[PDB]
RNA sequence: CUGAUG
RNA sequence: UAACUAAGCUGUAAAAAGCCCUAGUUAAAAUAAAAUAACCCACGAAAGUGACUCUAAUAAUCCUGACACACGAUAGCUAGGACCCAAACUGGGAUUAGAUACCCCACUAUGCCUAGCCCUAAACCCAAAUAGUUACAUAACAAAACUAUUCGCCAGAGUACUACUCGCAACUGCCUAAAACUCAAAGGACUUGGCGGUGCUUCACAUCCACCUAGAGGAGCCUGUUCUAUAAUCGAUAAA
RNA sequence: ACAGGUUUGG
């Protein structure tokens, strides 16, 4: 099998990264990036109104998840 | 501890003694670096010589008297001829850009002499004689 | 390069002056 | 000859410290310039090579000078990406 | 640069000063040509190579409904576009 | 080179395992070590939980094993350990009340001491400078030390006896001489310190 | 500072005799030259002078002098221990000096402009 | 250290 | 050139030769040259000039302009003087098959001053002078492209910084400077390989060293080669 | 001259 249909009748592609070669890797990089703004900024009203209601749960040693 | 590594001068009024002796009786040690040969002379403060002792003498050979084995000897027997005769401290006197440079002044350390004043008196010419032509023509 | 040419030139210079002083 | 003695370039051990005091000395020759300039008196230098070597040593100069100008000046710069990702 | 001088105002202790008047004309000029193209069905691709606002130039794409590219732009993209892109396809009208 | 790089090595220590809540921070790494699901390598024929040996003694067994014949090797340090306690049984037996409060029997013991006694301190490196080879005095590791200390035993225990005197015979008097410092062993040891004193004049020229 | 440059070449614009003859053009490259084997130097010389001078007062034996024996190798430990961690947090960290291979990388983020 | 030619 | 000390000093990758009236230190005229300052860029028409001081002085109320006039580095010549040091040449000692060369020692003309010549250079910044411009505009490289008035040159290459002429204190010379003949090329830059007895960096997990084990070079035997010896195979015969 | 052939791995 190979790539699906990106662009309609018209010729507008679908998705909005067409032109970046990679319209899946760098909307997944796009929405990383974001929701990564998202937590700095939540983390940040949340040490401005001071809770520290989360932890660390990068520690993967007892899981083994690479 | 206020210690300048300038010289005492004899022209001021400072108290730096060495074995009750001042700066001015401290026996001279010539150490003629050449690119061939090291040659160590031991003098007195009155430019009387008391112990002479070179790469040469020491026993050595054209190309083995280079290296900074036979300065380092050289400087061990020179020390030795100058403690025969009963001296502790002397001015070190360099003369030439040599490979025999630090092994003939370490040599008298090794050797039993208590260097105090390392001087390096080089012949710069200031454009004096013109000296020979470049090699590998 | 142009070493070619002064070369040329010199070995003629110098085959002349070895002809002058064999003459 | 002429002036006195045990003045010019002449260093006082410490404490009998032979190698620092050594050390000392050379430095001093080096950064005066007597030890390149008795390594080049060893052999006479026509002026033809002299006007050469010292063009070479000013082209030398400069070139090293403006590259750590612009080291220092792009040093502010090393510090880690904080826009990865975009 | 030099096609600069006619496009700037002036330099104050160096840095120079655009001329906001002129500036204006061109974007009211640039507006409408932009505008007309979102009219007319136009694909718009806003192209903009800048470690900075990457993040802020695909929001505001992804909320126009127009088309991004901010990451590392390849070489036979627009050119080579019948083999980059596939077999047959439809070139952005409007670049920004 | 059959074990891939996730196999690490295994643990013979019973009383490692025996107490495992005497302590914490030793159960932080003993509750992930096996959640990682870490293979470990097959444990070694020669090596036990076994409480009377030591890997000392078998690292020496090792290095005097000529070829493959273990059991020869294995044969040969029995026969030097029973030579070792039967001397000094009879020391202690022909001596009086005071020198047996001072003359110990522990065959590990003497042997490790005379090992500790022949370790040496620093060694000597061949550095390529100028064209010519300079001896360094450089310091050894660990390992280094009571490897060449081993080695330099076996050695003069293999080429300095008689052809009717045996290898156990002959290293149960070398252990003895080198638990009370007066041996080969140790003249070497010194004469390599002697041999590094000589040159640390060179010491300015290794860059490690 | 960096030396003056006005009046060194050759150029039609420039009435006197040119002062410096460049081998190569004066144009600053994107890429430092390579470090030629950066060295270092040795360790624990002063431990080790200290420790054989016990050896040569107390005629070569351990027995006599033994904090002379213990300093030298907690020297040797401290130096191999700050051999492999260094060796990781100086490639690391940029407080001091850097290889050339990060400072090709910086200097290629912000290269010379030849042309335009 | 030295090593010529096709 | 004198005084103390030693049998050695200089000399190359290694030596030899040479000097042992040698070598180091303390003093020491005459001659030659003029460290750092100079990362300075000035002076002068150019060549050229940077150890200090003094006298004289560096044209044109300023265009270009010769075959006329006057200068013109080192090297060369003549006469007189000087000669520390370096050295054409020469004589020795190395290396090479050879080395009348690069390497080492000694030494001369010469480099030094006055007077008189010779008037040559890659005398190159290979970019002519006078007043300007950033307009059109990248053969290539290099120092970007150009205007208006001029002076002196340029007609394929070799033949040819040549012979024949004129002039020159120059006489193995300098300036000017062809022709017969031979060929259809001779030339500059560029792109890619190949090469380099010019460089820099990289690592080899049996690999170069720091290090470990067991081996060949010691004895005999087997076996395969290179050799002598016969009428008596041959191929392979550096990593491979 | 409306020109073409001819140098070179090109
Ligand atoms: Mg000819
Ligand atoms: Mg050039
Ligand atoms: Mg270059
Ligand atoms: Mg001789
Ligand atoms: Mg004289
Ligand atoms: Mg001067
Ligand atoms: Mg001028
Ligand atoms: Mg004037
Ligand atoms: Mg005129
Ligand atoms: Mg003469
Ligand atoms: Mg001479
Ligand atoms: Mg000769
Ligand atoms: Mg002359
Ligand atoms: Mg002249
Ligand atoms: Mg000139
Ligand atoms: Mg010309
Ligand atoms: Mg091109
Ligand atoms: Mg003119
Ligand atoms: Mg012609
Ligand atoms: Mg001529
Ligand atoms: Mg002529
Ligand atoms: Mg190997
Ligand atoms: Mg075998
Ligand atoms: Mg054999
Ligand atoms: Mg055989
Ligand atoms: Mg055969
Ligand atoms: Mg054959
Ligand atoms: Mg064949
Ligand atoms: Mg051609």
């Amino acid at each position: 099998k190979q790539r699906a249909i990106q662009w309609g009748e018209d010729g507008r592609p679908f998705h909005f990264l067409f032109y970046t070669g990679k319209q899946s890797y760098y909307s997944l990089m796009h929405d990383t990036y974001g929701k990564l703004l998202d937590v700095e900024k939540h983390h940040n009203q949340l040490r401005a109104k001071d809770l520290l209601a989360e932890k660390t749960k990068i520690l993967k040693d007892p899981i083994g998840s690479r | 501890s206020s210690f300048s590594i300038y010289p005492p001068i004899p022209g001021q009024e400072n108290s730096l003694r060495w074995a009750g002796k001042k700066f001015e009786e401290i026996p001279i040690a010539h150490i003629k670096a050449s690119y061939n040969n090291t040659q160590i002379q031991v003098v007195s403060a009155a430019h009387q010589p008391l112990a002479h002792a070179s790469c040469g003498t020491e026993g050595f050979r054209n190309a083995k008297k280079g290296t900074g084995i036979a300065a380092q000897t050289a400087g061990i027997a020179a020390a030795a001829k100058a403690t025969g005769k009963g001296v502790t401290h002397v001015r070190v006197v360099v003369k030439g850009l040599g490979p025999g440079r630090l092994s003939a002044i370490k040599g008298l350390t090794m050797g039993g002499l208590e260097v105090i004043s390392i001087t390096d008196n080089t012949p710069i010419p200031h454009n004096g004689c013109r000296p020979r032509k470049a090699r590998r023509l | 390069k142009n070493i070619l040419k002064i070369r040329r030139r010199k070995m003629n210079h110098h085959k002349y002056r070895k002809l002058v002083k064999r003459t | 000859a002429n002036h006195l003695k045990f003045i010019a370039r002449t260093v006082m051990v410490q404490e009998g410290n032979v190698e620092g005091a050594y050390r000392t000395l050379n430095r001093i020759l080096t950064m005066d310039g007597l030890i390149e300039d008795i390594k080049r008196r060893r052999y006479y230098e026509k002026p033809c090579r002299r006007r050469q070597r010292e063009s070479y040593e000013t082209c030398r100069r400069i070139y090293n000078m403006e590259m750590a100008r612009k080291i220092n000046f792009l040093m502010r710069k090393n510090r880690a990406d904080p826009w990865q990702g975009c | 640069h030099r096609f600069m001088e006619p496009y700037l105002f002036g330099s104050r202790l160096g840095q120079d000063i655009i001329d906001l008047e002129q500036t204006a004309a061109h974007l009211q000029l640039a507006l409408n040509f932009t505008a007309h193209v979102a009219y007319r069905e136009g694909i718009i691709l806003f192209v903009s190579r800048h470690r900075q606002f990457a993040h802020l130039i695909e929001t505001t794409a992804r909320d126009c409904g127009e088309y991004a590219h901010t990451r590392y732009f390849k070489g036979g993209l627009l050119t080579n576009a019948p083999l980059l892109l596939g077999p047959g396809v439809r070139l952005p009208d409007l670049i920004i | 080179s059959r074990y891939g790089p996730e196999y690490k090595d295994p643990q013979i220590d019973k009383e490692y395992y025996r107490k495992p809540l005497a302590e914490q921070t030793e159960e932080e790494k003993y509750e992930r070590d096996f959640k990682k699901t870490q293979l470990i390598k097959a444990a070694p024929a020669t090596k036990t939980s076994s409480v009377f040996e030591d890997p000392v003694i078998s690292k020496f067994t090792n290095m005097m094993m000529k070829g493959g014949n273990k059991v020869l090797a294995r044969s040969l340090m029995t026969q030097t350990l029973e030579a070792v306690k039967r001397k000094q049984f009879a020391k202690y037996h022909a001596a009086s009340a005071e020198e047996q409060a001072t003359i110990e029997r522990n065959p590990y013991t003497i042997f490790h001491q005379a090992l500790k006694n022949c370790e040496p301190v620093i060694g000597l490196v061949p550095i390529l400078k100028g064209g010519h080879f300079y001896q360094v005095p450089v310091p050894l590791a660990d390992r280094r030390r009571r490897f060449l200390a081993m080695k330099w035993m076996i050695a003069e225990c293999r080429e300095k006896k008689h052809r009717r005197v045996l290898m156990p015979e002959k290293l149960s008097q070398e252990l003895l001489e080198a638990f009370h410092n007066q041996g080969p062993v140790i003249k070497r040891k010194h004469d390599m310190h002697k041999m590094a004193e000589a040159n640390r004049a060179l010491a300015h020229y290794r860059w490690w | 500072a960096t030396p003056s440059l006005r009046g060194r070449l050759a150029r039609l614009g420039n009435p006197r005799r040119p002062i410096l003859k460049p081998n190569k053009p004066l144009i600053l490259a994107n890429h430092v030259g390579e470090r030629r084997r950066e060295k270092g130097e040795a360790t624990c010389i002063t431990e080790m002078s200290v420790m054989m001078a016990c050896w040569k007062q107390n005629e070569f034996r351990d027995e006599a002098c033994r904090k002379e024996i213990q300093d030298f190798f907690d020297c040797a430990s401290r130096a191999e221990a700050a051999r492999k961690m260094r060796s990781i947090q100086e490639n690391l960290g940029e407080l001091g000096s850097l290889p050339p291979k990060k400072l090709n990388k910086l200097l290629h983020r912000f290269p010379n402009k030849p042309h335009v």
